């Protein structure tokens, strides 16, 4: 093709661009290049220009498609200087209603957040270079106290502003006024009755939250922040020494420094100035998006000036204080005055820069992929769900969005929520969303999957590889970092954590906050994100520390997709409703994707949402307008779209849906056809029996369904079972008990705890050589791996099988002849029997999907039986434990969503088990007969009770394990264990697994940890320990005696 | 010295712009909230403007267009009409040159012939046997749509267009001849949205359409009636003298000019935007390829000047 | 702003029109009947929206863009037929005059009987300005009355018969021939021969042909409200490209622009001072309602 | 055909050069236009830059006749300017 280069770059943007386009191209003009490229060599160049872009880069290229038709391709950079056709002007001349509110308390709370580090205690303990001694009250609420002694108990809102804007004003009097918890009498909380004007007391919580926030005990939760106490934030049980230590100012607090006062001078008349200002006090204190946009800039300010060298051009240059000493030798670093002025500089800087966040942030514009129509009537309603989003797009961003994505699995949902949300977003800009998968962790698999779906490159989708991890280094880490006095310089993601991504990240808007290379600034920068629920929901969910920046200001800069959102353990819907009213609150616009959505989860997911966007629609926008979401409905069959203001239309709205959806589902065809098995009734038995039994079952599964070429029948089957141990049990028990006659078996056994790469090793074969088609038997056999193995054996007959643990129901697009499944709960089966013949269609009739009578739990005579993952609890008690009583039998002819989708009445939540999960699910998410509406109803996200009330991910404590190579030897191999930021060594607690092989029985889809290990350091161009420790992370519970590991069957705990 | 009317390729659709005079040139100034940007207006090489929601223009500016022959129009956005007057609706309001002097020999041809009843009629037979013929040349006996994706069953659009002729051979009136016009651009758009592998299209009117065949078809329609305005202004016949849409369209000669090409050329082009995800840009700028290469406003011309010559 | 009240049009001048609240307000840096007949006429310095267009087209406000003071008529709104055959359904007022045009014009007959009748109202015109009213005399354009008379009646004389267009022309010529030379004699000029194609320097030649610039384009406004087009001439041949509106225009060329040119060349007066003489000359005798009313009576005269 | 219209006039050949192109033509970059255009009006643009030429003009007009294959129409002016395939020098020095 030939293409026309143009140029529109200034500054220093001009010198690369030259730099990088006269490698490709002839100069026609003065900023003008053409060349004749390919396609491949017009990404590379398209990609390189993106890669080195800076905020002045603008590059256009235009193509010729038809005579006299030029078309612009692309544009690289600011996208402002040409037109929809790629123009330019000849001559080029010259809504946040509370910015200025959130940036007067930011500053403000800057000013006052550290004047608690005046204590001769916390001076000592900067200079004790000597054993550290753990400090008697924290410094936040030292700060407090000293805000409180400041603004006088009972003092109007106008007096202590005034007096601070006296700059003729030393009068250290009011230190007399001061309170001291270590004293006696239990001092009244500076937030309880008249202690605080309603203003002060914004502030006040502020400052004693910029650290961490005031989790405590206990009509309570509504009169936050009144009920916060001395214990409620930090304290520890020490002497009265220690306890008066933190209370005397020998050098006085920075009120006698000259630019501190000035400043809070000037901040206090600028707040006075202000019309109205303090009459909102109330209206403000209570407000969760201003308190939390003010809060989330205070701890970016206070992290990012945290980690600077000492700066002698402002503050006192002979102060008496210090703020924190250097880490790398403990030397005094920064004087308090000086550490004040510049958080609040910056806290100034950064309520400056979020207007602009909205156009300065990289988008997807321009795709091709997302607008161009479907041939296949197959996929043709990608196209209406894309119509319906279209229809919508003016009201949506002038109201909102709460969209759902219930479309039956296999249909090619990831590409319908890519153009669903592309759709709703302006063309001229583009689009900036995220995919929060419902999974644990992401593999790399995963994100390549979502990548290839989606057909973006690295260079405009990000993959945020891992998973979330729980405050471990929380004991260790936080010693050091509070001995140097600088407790916000922790990263504000975590260290394993890595973000794949080759984007602009030259010349971010948040460069100089979020750093460069930095794994916040490539979660900003990139104008898509392949996440987990679980790294967005650190943004509600964060307690102690600055986890909550980079999630909450993704989530303000991008809407939401909630890939496979079901998939959450009951007790981990709160959380989830609580990351959805965030969402809401921050103008984001979030769209579930599942196919099993139940209606209460729904009803109460939209509620979450409206009550978050009627606080953002009263703080960005035009005012007066209606919180009308845009409620959407998309499926298979069809798309809606209509307004709705309350939960009680939203509800007949869905269900009208779910109607006219459950009519279309009837008169599907039946492509699935589920038995039940009964099975006879520890571990090294019970799995034997298993074993025995499978292989029978499995015979007759593959002659009833296979495929026949060249007179040899292969047959693809998955085996699912509930847990690992008695998965891996099963696995030796089938592998040392041979095929069952004549049938050569190849298994391939996948759960969660083999290393990261292996495991994304194992999906990258399993999701190559499982994708099927109707009559496809041709290429089927001519495949390299399953042509080897059907060649090196004689048998006409195989067996593929896999063993999969639940992590095998969502990211996995395979498509199996038969599954053995084990019963969980009704979203597992529905979800493995969308994956036998999901790609083929023409059914034989015989049964393909076999469900075991009562699961491994049962058999071993646990009750409940149905629990992790399950829903049965002691409060919420089966009468039965076999499948031939808790499932209705009408419902083996036919398996699709509807038992979930609709809700059953009358209800029996003892005897049925889709009647006890909607039971459960209408109890926790509604009310039924500490509930979640109040994270909204109350103040309550004005402290952390909420988060440990109903934590998120709580029960076991896993530890992140590796083999990692020895660093002398390559060839040895270590089982280390991450404890504080260092790999120790633990070979002690690993042993190798013996397997025995019985007759016509081998191992396919595996992989060698040494040989994926190198091949993805040479592929990453990282060293080779640093890519075991970086992405070879297994999470094992811990265990006195050990495990055992085996490359084919992961880690098995040993006792 | 601009280009002959006829030789000219450009045609502008401008939207929430303020068309001036910026130091003697004609151009458009849109807002980019902190500043202002002038684009210019190739008035030498531009058939016709169409200003749609959102647009002003100022006397300088007007001036400067009608001296070079460039017509004036003022549409509505997103293939809405201008307003609707009840039961009828108007599109565009033609601010047509009246400075320069335009040729007078069709113009008394017209006038002559056009106020007999049997000889308006005979016009517009004559009319739609040239947009058949079109219709015929440009779908099938042509390679480049056939290039770009439109593979038209050919024995249906043969027998389609047979049956569009005989009907027109035995047509009473006026009234019938609509009627076989809206049967044939019925067909005609199922047979596009088979060819194009589209699915399943159901016309939608005054612009009330979601899915992108609606919507190209709607914009289409504006640029069919800018190259037919251009066209009977060019001639120096008045717009008002329609001989087929003058029942409920005023200024009728347009859609009468624009149905020869409508049918044609937009009609195609519209399904392959489509099917290649195309903004309404990138689908403007291929209709006017498509009217370019296929010298659409020559082919108006010249089936109105075989028309005049033949109603004498 | 009532350029002519027979016709209800109106000039707009150094204003923007808009709309806001649902009506159209010219937000000068007025109240305007708007309906049927409203034919409004921006001018020097004025900007239309098109929100604006949209209501003045829902009103059958005809909107044309005409230059400095009501010339030229740079572009306008196009006048529908109120013919029986079509039906416009719209809240225009479509005119019936193209219709009589068209019916009258191609018997020769007819056109010739019209031609006698403009060439009559021509001269009707010249011996009104020129005797009747002293205003231009006693601004310093005496003149010889007598001789005024004298050829006017040569030229009447001259055109009651004689036909074939041909010999109308010729009449015409030579009419104005006369009348240059006793202008010249009148304002005492001097000498001067009328260079044609616009090629003289004489202050005389360049002022005649602002003069004829601006009355072609009162003559268009003219045929734009009536709604007959260019082409249909009386006059001049069937070939010539706008000749009805140079038949409208030389009913008002003769009889103003010459006087005033050669008053203005005597001055010395700058080319702007002049054309605005001029203007303000037209609008003194109502000349665009002379030339619509002289149209509207001419195919009246001949059903 | 579609044109592209590459300047490289200087002085006072640029302001005659702009005031010509920029009635048949759109901008793409500080010298550089594009439009589509017919035979016809090519020659009247050809013609009407080469009236009005001084010693600094340099105009090149490209055309695109095959993929991938651009082709140099004509060059009005100084043609030292550009080189064969119509480029321009990166810098030019005594």
């Amino acid at each position: 093709m030939n293409i026309l280069l143009v140029s529109q770059c200034e500054k220093r943007a001009l010198s690369e661009t030259r730099r990088i386009l006269d490698q490709f191209a002839e100069r026609r003009g003065e900023r003008t290049w053409q060349t004749p490229i390919t396609q491949a060599g017009l990404d590379t160049l398209r990609r390189l220009l993106k890669k080195s872009a800076r905020r002045n880069t603008a590059v256009a290229c235009h193509w010729i498609r038809g005579r006299d038709h030029s078309e612009l391709l692309w544009i690289v950079g600011d996208a402002s200087r040409f037109n929809a056709q790629g123009a330019v002007p000849t001559n080029r001349t010259c809504d946040w209603h509370s910015a200025e509110d959130i940036r007067l308390l930011t500053v403000m709370a800057a000013l006052f957040h550290d004047i608690g580090k005046a204590s001769q205690a916390f001076q000592a303990k900067l200079r004790n270079r000597g054993k550290p001694m753990a400090d008697a009250y924290r410094h936040e609420w030292v700060s407090l106290r000293l805000f409180e002694a400041f603004v006088g108990p009972g003092s109007s809102d106008e007096d202590w502003l005034r007096r601070l804007a006296d700059k003729r004003e030393t009068g250290d009097a009011w230190l007399s006024q001061l309170a001291r918890d270590d004293r006696q009498s239990a001092p009244p909380g500076p937030f309880q009755k008249s202690r605080l004007p309603p203003l002060a007391q914004a502030v006040g919580w502020l400052i004693v939250s910029h650290h961490r926030l005031p989790n405590g005990d206990h009509a309570s939760l509504a009169r936050l922040p009144a009920p916060i106490q001395s214990q409620w934030c930090g304290a520890r049980d020490a002497d009265a020494k220690e306890k008066a230590a933190c209370w005397q100012f020998p050098h006085g607090l920075p009120f006698a420094s000259a630019h501190w006062r000035a400043r809070t001078a000037l901040c206090a008349q600028s707040m006075l100035e202000r019309p109205g200002l303090l009459a909102r006090g109330p209206a403000l204190l209570h407000d969760s998006y201003v308190m939390h946009v003010s809060r989330l800039i205070l701890m970016l300010a206070d992290h990012h000036y945290s980690s600077l060298p000492a700066d002698s051009r402002l503050g006192d240059p002979n102060f008496p204080l210090h703020a924190n000493t250097d880490r790398d030798s403990g030397k005094l670093k920064q004087r308090l005055d000086e550490h004040l002025l510049g958080v609040a500089l910056h806290s100034r800087k950064l309520a400056g820069t979020l207007p602009r966040l909205e156009r300065q942030l990289p988008r997807l514009a321009r795709h091709k992929g997302f607008t161009r129509r479907v041939e296949q009537p197959r996929f043709r309603w990608q196209d209406k769900a894309y119509d319906c989003a279209m229809a919508c797009r003016e009201q949506a961003m002038e109201h909102g969005f709460f969209g759902l994505n219930l479309a039956s699995t296999g249909c090619g949902k990831t590409l319908a929520n890519g153009r669903i949300l592309y759709a709703l977003a302006d063309p001229q800009r583009g689009a900036r969303f995220s995919i929060a998968l419902g999974l644990r962790s992401l593999t790399l698999q995963t994100g390549q999957a979502y990548r290839e779906r989606l057909g973006l490159g690295d260079d405009d989708l990000a993959i945020l590889v891992g998973g979330s991890a729980a405050r471990e280094l929380f004991e260790k880490q936080q010693e050091r970092l509070e001995r140097s006095g600088s407790e916000s310089a922790q990263e504000l993601l975590a260290e394993n954590s890595h973000v794949h991504f080759a984007g602009t990240l030259e010349d971010g808007p948040l460069r100089e906050w979020l750093g460069r290379n930095s794994a916040g600034n490539r979660l900003l920068q990139a104008p898509i994100l392949a996440c987990t629920i679980d790294h967005l929901m650190p943004a509600s969910e964060s307690l102690r520390g600055g986890h909550q920046i980079a999630p909450l200001l993704r989530l303000m800069t991008s809407d939401l997709v909630l890939d496979e959102v079901d998939d959450f353990d009951i007790d981990d819907l709160p959380a989830l409703s609580r990351l959805v009213h965030w969402a809401g609150l921050f103008g984001s616009r979030v769209l579930l994707s599942s196919a099993t959505l139940p209606p209460a989860l729904v009803q109460g997911l939209f509620e979450a949402y409206r009550s978050g966007r009627e606080i953002f629609q009263r703080h960005r926008g035009a005012p007066g307008r209606a919180t009308e979401i845009r409620c959407a409905w998309f499926d298979e069959f069809s798309s809606q779209s209509s307004a709705h203001g309350a939960v009680t239309s939203f509800s007949e709205a869905h269900a009208t849906f779910v109607a006219q959806r459950l009519a279309k589902l009837e008169q599907l065809p039946p492509r699935r056809q589920a038995q039940l098995c009964t099975v006879h009734a520890a571990r090294p038995a019970l799995c034997r029996e298993l074993a025995g039994q499978m292989n029978t079952w499995m015979a007759d599964l593959h002659r009833c369904h296979h495929t026949e070429h060249q007179g040899r029948r292969i047959s693809f089957g998955l085996l699912r079972l509930a847990n690992i141990e008695p998965l891996i049990e099963l696995a030796q028990a089938i592998l040392a008990q041979g095929a069952p006659e004549g049938l050569h078996v190849h298994l391939c056994v996948y759960h969660s705890r083999h290393p990261l790469l292996v495991r994304s090793a194992i999906e990258r074969q399993l999701d190559e050589l499982l994708k099927r088609s109707d009559d496809d038997a041709a290429a089927l056999f001519a495949r390299p791996t399953l042509a080897k193995a059907l060649q090196a054996s004689t048998e006409r007959d195989h067996l593929f099988v896999v063993l999969a643990s639940p992590v095998a129901e969502v990211g996995r697009d395979h498509d199996y002849d038969w599954a053995i499944v084990e019963p969980s709960s009704m979203r597992s089966i529905i979800q493995l029997a969308g994956r036998i013949r999901r790609h083929r269609s023409g059914f034989s009739g015989e049964a393909n999907l076999y469900l075991l009578s009562r699961n491994i739990r049962s058999l071993e005579g646990q009750n409940p039986a149905f629990q992790r993952p399950g829903f049965e609890t002691p409060d919420f008690p089966l009468d039965s434990h076999d499948l031939h009583d808790l499932l209705d039998p009408a419902l083996l002819a036919r398996i699709d969503a509807s038992p979930r989708i609709v809700e059953p009445f009358p209800l029996f939540p003892r005897s049925r088990l889709v009647d006890l999960e909607h039971r459960r699910l209408r109890a926790l998410m509604l009310a039924d007969d500490l509930g979640v509406p109040l994270w909204w109803q109350t103040p309550a996200s004005l402290s952390g009770a909420l988060q440990t009330s109903q934590p998120f991910r709580a029960g076991a404590k896993e530890r992140c394990y590796a083999l990692l190579p020895d660093e002398d030897d390559e060839e040895r191999l270590h089982f280390s264990r991450y404890e504080e930021g260092t790999w120790s060594n633990q070979d002690n607690l690993l042993r190798n697994l013996d397997l025995t092989y019985g007759p016509r029985i081998q191992t396919w889809g595996t992989v060698n940890y040494r040989e994926e290990l190198v091949a993805m350091a040479g592929r990453e161009d990282l060293d080779l320990r640093q890519c075991a420790m970086r992405y070879g992370e297994v999470r094992l519970r811990e265990n006195t005696q050990g495990w055992s590991y085996h490359p084919y069957l992961g880690f098995k705990k040993y006792n | 010295k601009t280009i002959l009317h006829s030789k000219r390729a450009n045609l502008y659709y401008l939207q929430h712009c303020r068309v001036l005079v910026n130091g003697g040139r004609v151009e458009y100034v849109t807002d980019e909230g902190r500043h202002s940007h002038y684009w210019n207006i190739p008035i030498a090489n531009t058939t016709s403007l169409l200003l749609g929601t959102g647009t002003s223009i100022t006397q300088a500016a007007m001036r400067e267009l009608a001296r070079a022959g460039v017509l004036v129009g003022f549409c509505g956005g997103g293939g809405t009409p201008l307003f609707s007057a009840n039961e009828v609706d108007v599109e565009v309001s033609w601010l047509t040159p009246q400075s320069e002097y335009r040729p007078t020999e069709y113009l008394q041809r017209w006038v002559g012939f056009w106020f007999d009843e049997e000889k308006r009629l005979v016009a517009a037979r004559h009319f739609q046997r040239a947009r058949l013929e079109r219709i015929r040349h440009s779908w099938l006996e042509d390679r480049v749509l056939r290039d770009a994706g439109f593979a038209v069953d050919a024995t249906a659009l043969a027998v389609a267009v047979e049956d569009s002729a005989r009907a027109l051979e035995q047509a009473p009136n006026h009234e019938h001849l609509l009627t076989e016009e809206a049967r044939l651009s019925k067909r005609l758009f199922k047979l596009a949205a088979q060819a194009t592998r589209y699915g399943e299209f159901v016309r939608a009117k005054r612009g009330s359409g979601g899915d992108p065949a609606n919507r190209f078809l709607d914009h289409g329609n504006y640029l069919a009636y800018g190259l037919a305005a251009t066209a009977t202004w060019v001639l120096g016949i008045p717009h008002g003298l329609a001989v087929l849409h003058g029942k409920t369209r005023r200024g009728g000669l347009v859609f009468d000019v624009a149905d020869l090409i409508k049918d044609s050329l937009i009609l195609p082009q519209a399904f392959l935007s489509a099917m290649r995800g195309d903004e309404e840009q990138d689908f403007r700028q291929a209709c006017l390829d498509n009217l370019s290469r296929a010298q659409a406003l020559d082919f108006m011309i010249d089936t109105l000047k075989d028309v005049a010559q033949r109603s004498t």
